C-alpha cells in the first residue's frame, strides 16, 4: 500500500495540476474533501471508487470535537493503505495549507512503514494574489489563522499584506460550532486597533468555486468587520497602514544610502 | 449543468466563448432560463438546487 | 487582443493547471520564462509561437539595471497585445509571486482598454510546504524579500516560519549582479540575530525542477550561511525561534483560557 | 530521447510510480545512456543540460 496527497484547487476541473488529475484517474481508491456536489461528480467520473471524507463531520447538529473528525479522517485513510490499496487523498486547494489531515496521515504511513507525499496545489492564498492583482514581494506578507492570531502573541508587520484565515471562526475556542458571533468580531477588532485604525479598508475575500462564479472581493472599513456576512470560506485581507521606509541602521553598515539603490 | 460546467472550468477555447457571449454560450448548452437567471444574478445556492480542516 | 497570464509550476511538465495548459495551446503567441531547457523544448511542442523572454537579461557581461529588464519583458508582450494577438505569458511557478512582469502587462493592458487576467499557479512555497511537510498555518507564516528586509523596515514576529526569498542576491542594492557577496550576507546575519540566536538551524530550500531530482533542503546554523552554496533559486527558511506564548487579555475578553480551549 | 522521458515522466503518474520503483530499469528501458544513468543517480543536473530566474527586486 502507498499514499499520495493531492490537491484539486479552488475551481472545478481545470485548477489541478495535470500529474495531481493522473494520479487520481490511476488510484485504487480515492478519499476526497472537496466544496460542492459539482466537484463530487466531477471526481467520480475520474475515479468511481470514491469515500467522502464529509461523512466524518458532526451530523444532525451533533457536538463533536473537530479534533475527533480529523483523526477519524486519518484512520479512514491509513486503513486503505494498510490493507495494501494504491491511496490518494484528493483536498480542495494545496492539501498541506491549513489543513492537518494530509500531514498527518503522511507522518503515521511513514511511520508504519508505508511510501507517502504530498503533491502541492493551488491555494485560497495563490488564488488572492491573482484576484486582487497583489505580490506577496511587493511589501512583503503575514499569514495567521484567526483565532491563534487571538488567543497567542503574535505581532503583525503593518507594511506587509495580513491575511486572516478562517475568520468566520475567530475566537470559537470549543472547535464544535460552524461560525462565530459578531461579540467575538469585535473583540478582534478592538486586538487589531493597535495597529490599525478603524478607519481602515480591509477586503473580505472568497475565491470562486465555478467557472461562471465570479469572487468576492467586499471593502469596508474595519470597524465594520463584526456585521459583515462571513462563511466558512472567508479569507480576511488587510493591506498595509503603512508604506515602507528607509532602514538607514543596515544601509549604513552596507555603506550606502537610499539615492545609491538602483 | 454539471457537464457544462466541467467543461467550461477545463476548456480554454470554450472559457473565452463563454467570456465573450455566456449568454449565447449558456444557451447553447442548453440551460434553462431560470439555470442563466441564477448564473447572471450570482445565485450559487440556486445552482445547486437545478470545508474546514484545521484549528489555531 | 488580449492577455493571459499563466504560471507553470516548477516541476517540468506535470506541475501546470489543466486550463492554464489550455490557455498555452489554444494561444496566438506565447512569452516565456521557465527554468530551463527541457521545459523551453516541452513548452515548444505545445505551442511552436513563442518568444523567450530571457534575452531581456543582460548579455556578455554588461551592465542593465533589472528594472530595464522588466520594462523591456513588459512592453514586448503589450506589442503583441496591441497587434491583435491573443496573447499568453507562460512564468515558472505562479506568475504573480515575487514578479512584477505580470502584474505590470496586467495594469497597462487594462488602462489601455484590453482585456487582461491572471491565473494562478503552484509557486516554489507550495512546494516548499509539501516537501518539508510542514503547513503554514501551524504557527502562520511570513515571507519578504531579502534585499527588502535589509533595505527597509520590517519586523518579524519568531514564532511564526519565515521565508526569506531571492537570497542569493541579499543586499545587492544596484540591480546588475547576479548575485551578493559573503560580507553583505554577514550583514543579514547580524540584523536576523536580534530575533535568531547564531546557532538557530535554518534551511536553505530549492525545489527540484526535473522529475527525477530531489530537492534541495539542507540544514545549517544561521551563522554558517554567510560560507553556504546559494544559487538564484534558493529560498532561506528560517523555522520559529520561540514556542506559542498565550494572549490572556483576549482570553480573558473572550472569557476562557488554556483550559478552556478545544 | 532524453527530454521526451522527462516530459513524459513528469506527466504519467503511473510511469512515475513505475519509475520510483525500479529507477535504472525504467531509464534503462526508454534508452537513457550510462553516462546519463550515472548523472540522474549522483544528481548532477549540469551534466544532464549537457538563465537567470530573478523577476522581482526589493529597492520598492
Ligand atoms: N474559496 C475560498 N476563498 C477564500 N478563502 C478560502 C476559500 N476556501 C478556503 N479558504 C480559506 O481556507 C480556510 C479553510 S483551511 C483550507 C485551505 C485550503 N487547503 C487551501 O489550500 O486554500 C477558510 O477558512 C478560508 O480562510
Ligand atoms: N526551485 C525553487 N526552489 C526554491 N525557491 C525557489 C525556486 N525557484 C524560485 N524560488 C524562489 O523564488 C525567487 C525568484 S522570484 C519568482 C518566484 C516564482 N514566481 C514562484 O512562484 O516561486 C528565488 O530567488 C527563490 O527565492
Ligand atoms: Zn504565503
Amino acid at each position: 500500500g502507498s499514499l499520495v496527497c493531492v490537491g484539486t484547487g479552488l475551481q472545478l476541473a481545470g485548477q489541478i495540476s495535470v500529474l495531481s488529475r493522473s494520479y487520481i484517474e490511476h488510484a485504487d481508491i480515492v478519499f476526497s474533501l472537496l466544496p460542492d456536489g459539482f466537484s463530487q461528480r466531477w471526481l467520480t467520473k475520474l475515479n468511481p471508487n470514491v469515500i467522502n471524507l464529509q461523512q466524518f463531520y458532526a451530523q444532525n447538529g451533533e457536538v463533536k470535537n473537530r479534533r475527533d473528525t480529523y483523526e477519524q479522517m486519518v484512520n479512514a485513510i491509513l486503513d486503505a493503505v494498510r490493507a495494501g490499496k494504491k491511496t490518494v487523498c484528493a483536498l480542495y486547494g494545496h492539501p498541506g495549507v491549513f489543513a492537518c489531515v494530509s500531514h498527518m496521515a503522511i507522518t503515521r504511513a511513514k511511520a508504519e512503514g508505508f511510501s507517502a507525499k504530498m503533491e502541492p496545489g493551488i491555494s485560497a492564498e495563490a488564488c488572492l494574489w491573482a484576484d486582487l492583482g497583489i505580490d506577496p514581494g511587493n511589501s512583503g506578507h503575514q499569514s495567521f489563522e484567526a483565532s491563534q492570531f487571538m488567543f497567542f502573541n503574535h505581532v503583525p508587520d503593518p507594511t506587509t499584506h495580513l491575511l486572516l484565515w478562517q475568520i468566520a471562526i475567530a475566537g470559537e475556542h470549543t472547535l464544535t460550532q460552524f461560525h462565530t458571533s459578531s461579540d467575538r468580531l469585535q473583540i478582534l477588532v478592538e486586538q487589531l486597533n493597535q495597529w490599525y485604525p478603524l478607519d481602515h479598508e480591509v477586503v473580505i475575500y472568497e475565491a470562486a468555486n465555478l467557472p461562471i462564479q465570479a469572487p468576492r472581493i467586499e471593502r469596508l472599513p474595519l470597524a465594520n468587520l463584526p456585521q459583515a456576512h462571513l462563511m466558512p470560506i472567508s479569507t480576511l485581507l488587510i493591506p498595509p497602514a503603512k508604506k515602507l521606509e528607509y532602514n538607514y541602521a543596515i544601509l549604513a553598515k552596507l555603506g550606502i544610502g537610499p539615492e545609491d539603490l538602483g | 449543468l454539471s457537464d457544462f460546467f466541467t467543461q467550461l472550468g477545463q476548456d480554454a477555447q470554450l472559457m473565452e466563448d463563454y467570456k465573450q457571449n455566456p449568454e449565447a454560450v449558456m444557451r447553447a448548452h442548453g440551460l434553462t432560463d431560470e439555470q442563466i437567471n441564477a448564473v447572471m444574478t450570482g445565485d450559487m445556492e440556486k445552482l445547486k438546487t437545478l470545508l474546514v480542516i484545521s484549528h489555531g
